[PDB]
């Protein structure tokens, strides 16, 4: 019946500036006699359930700050967030009321532009309690950068490793609007105690010089 | 303001000849309907119940009569029963409030010729054809359309009483509004 | 002002039954229409249907009709949704909504439902990633947890109980091309305290019905 959709999919937007995400559905959703749009606008922040931010298109919520703000009508509405801040890293959706059956955009994420922030990289060798498992895990943590690309390489004997590690990246912080990365190398305990020097070298746009930390088996 | 003697009426007309009211030249708090764990169903349509506050019409009008318990379902938006086809009939596009509460501590009509508009009446006790005849009084095929209830303290919920208000909003400055 | 709390989180085989329920409070409840929503992971939102604890009527969406069944009970104002018998397509997060009438927006929502279905189970393995000098860069170190070879997802990580929330990053897991999750919860401290603080990771996988809880101690190296 009513259908939905929202552009676009991801908008990255810096702090301070606005954020406007667009709801197009397939029917009107005003009611002529009381001149409102049954539309709503909703806020999903990473593990949490949705929050409503506004309703009638233009509305807001009690306690949502004055920053939010819901226009349009007819088949065309816009959210925009003024004042972008850093807690406001989550995907918003759009909705009618209208008829049952209710209908939802399919959500937009909204990132955070901001200045540059060097990572910490650490190194983990691999405990002694997995070195009974016959395998062994080496791990290297990237924390609290911006942008998120980042290039990890991973060396063994200054031999440099491919096919053997897996990376990982955390949601963009709400607080500082940095991302972690973690990439785990993963060998038998056979091929682990073969070498001699494992090496996570760290390349980043905020690195002068490429950044490696290593450390020899044995050493601890 | 006035809500306490169209929910705290003494008695209440019944469903053929309801009729209205009016809040004009108010202040409207709602939460007299919020908080009242004895209300049997509480059902708005287009507009949150918690929120009415935050809104502002030129009058409220609340149609007040009493219905079997098993039919209080046919007072909504799109209902196919007896009480909405030839009773009271709510828009297909309503919008507004339909309050219901027991009364077990009353006359409705079953024959007709059509069904009713919505929000529209019929007060009248003629004897029914059902082809269109002048029905001379008690002869053949005459029937009169309106019908009691007949309740009872004891028998099922269902078939027992109960009172219903429906609630229906609204330019101009508006003239009712909440705190 | 009400609110809403839904049951725990369910682990089921395929083909079993499932109902779950969804408990309002507060004041104000009779006019509360109860809605439920369905989050795949990773997914968007999806309106599955409504109900009127008042007198159980219930919408239901083209998608979700006779595929699920709504029901209510005004007595201890719980709305339920029920499963006869489970898909592995049904694994998700499913929110209780609430609207103060039909055709209104959703004022309130429920803490979320996670309903996993899956054949096998694998409990996890926890290793610990101990700080050192190679863990530590300045005046800050680094240490956390290794959850490693667990099917299915999720396991849920704490540390210390839910004490210490601050700079705690828990990865998103990793699939290995074994077929089983892994992942990391790395935390950082500073590194003058470590010799006084103990740092200790609790992980539970429900599915497997494991918790376990590893202490962290450092290394000299
Ligand atoms: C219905 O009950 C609720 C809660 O019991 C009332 O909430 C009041 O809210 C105001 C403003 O937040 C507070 O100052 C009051 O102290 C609350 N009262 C209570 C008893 O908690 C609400 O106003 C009630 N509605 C009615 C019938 O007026
Ligand atoms: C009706 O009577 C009840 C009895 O307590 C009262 O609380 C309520 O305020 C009165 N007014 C209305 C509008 O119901």
């Amino acid at each position: 019946d009513i259908q939905l959709t929202q552009s676009p999919d991801s908008l990255a937007v810096s702090l301070g500036e606005r954020a406007t995400i667009n709801c197009k559905s397939s029917q009107s959703v005003l009611y002529s006699s009381i001149n409102k749009n049954y539309l709503a606008w909703y806020q999903q922040k990473p593990g949490q359930p949705p929050k409503l931010l506004i309703y009638w298109a233009s509305t807001r919520e009690s306690g949502v700050p004055d920053r939010f703000s819901g226009s349009g009508s007819g088949t065309d509405f816009t959210l925009t967030i003024s004042s972008l801040q850093a807690e406001d890293v989550a995907v918003y959706y759009c909705q009618q009321y209208y008829s049952t059956p209710y209908t939802f955009g399919q959500g937009t994420k909204v990132e955070i532009k901001r200045t540059v922030a060097a990572p910490s990289v650490f190194i983990f060798p691999p405990s002694d309690e997995q070195l009974k498992s016959g395998t062994a895990s080496v791990v290297c943590l990237l924390n609290n950068f911006y942008p998120r690309e980042a290039k990890v390489q991973w060396k063994v004997d200054n031999a440099l490793q491919s096919g053997n590690s897996q990376e990982s990246v955390t949601e963009q912080d709400s607080k500082d609007s940095t991302y972690s990365l973690s990439s785990t190398l993963t060998l038998s305990k056979a091929d682990y105690e073969k070498h001699k020097v494992y090496a996570c070298e760290v390349t980043h746009q905020g690195l002068s010089s490429p950044v490696t930390k290593s450390f020899n088996r044995g050493e601890c | 303001c006035p809500f306490g003697e169209v929910f705290n009426a003494t008695k209440f007309p019944s469903v053929y000849a309801w009729e209205r009211k009016k809040i004009s030249n108010c202040v409207a708090d709602y939460s007299v309907l919020y908080n009242s764990t004895f209300f049997s169903t509480f059902k708005c349509y287009g507009v949150s119940a918690t929120k009415l506050n935050d809104l502002c019409f030129s009058n409220v009008y609340a149609d007040s009569f009493v219905v079997k318990g098993d039919d209080v379902r046919q007072i909504a938006p799109g209902q196919t029963g007896v009480i909405a086809d030839y009773n009271y009939k709510l828009p297909d596009d309503f919008m507004g409030c339909v309050l219901a509460w027991n009364t077990r501590n009353y006359k409705y009509r079953y024959l007709r010729h059509g069904k009713l508009r919505p929000f529209e009446r019929d007060i009248s006790n003629v004897p029914f054809s059902p082809d269109g005849k002048p029905c001379t009084p008690p002869a053949l095929n005459c029937y009169w359309p309106l019908n009691d209830y007949g309740f009872y303290t004891t028998t099922g919920i269902g078939y027992q009483p109960y009172r219903v208000v429906v609630l229906s909003f609204e330019n101009a400055p508006a003239t009712v509004c909440g705190p | 002002q009400m609110q809403l709390v839904q049951s725990g989180t369910e682990v089921k085989k395929p083909g079993e039954s499932l109902k779950i329920s969804c408990k309002g409070s507060g004041y104000g409840f009779i006019t509360y229409w109860i809605g439920w929503v369905r989050q795949m992971p990773g997914k968007g939102l999806e309106w599955m249907g409504i109900i009127y604890p008042g007198d159980s009527e219930t919408r239901y969406s083209p998608s979700f009709q006779g595929q699920v069944t709504i029901s209510a009970d005004k007595s201890i104002n719980t709305a339920y949704l029920q499963w006869s018998s489970l898909k592995a397509s049904d694994t998700a997060i499913y929110y209780c909504a609430g609207g103060s009438g039909i055709s209104t927006p959703m004022d309130v929502w429920g803490q979320g439902t996670t309903v996993t279905v899956v054949s096998r189970r694998l409990p996890p393995s926890v290793f610990p990633l101990a700080p050192s000098s190679k863990s530590t860069s300045g005046g800050t170190a680094a240490l956390g947890c290794l959850v490693k070879d667990y099917f299915p997802e999720p396991v849920t990580v704490s540390w210390n109980s839910g004490a210490l929330t601050s700079g705690v990053h828990t990865f998103p897991a990793v699939l290995q091309s074994s077929g089983l999750y892994s992942l990391s919860s790395v935390v950082t401290v500073p590194s003058s305290s470590l010799g006084t603080q103990t740092y200790i990771c609790n992980v539970n996988h429900k599915p497997s019905n494991t918790k376990v809880d590893k202490k962290v101690e450092p290394k000299s190296c």
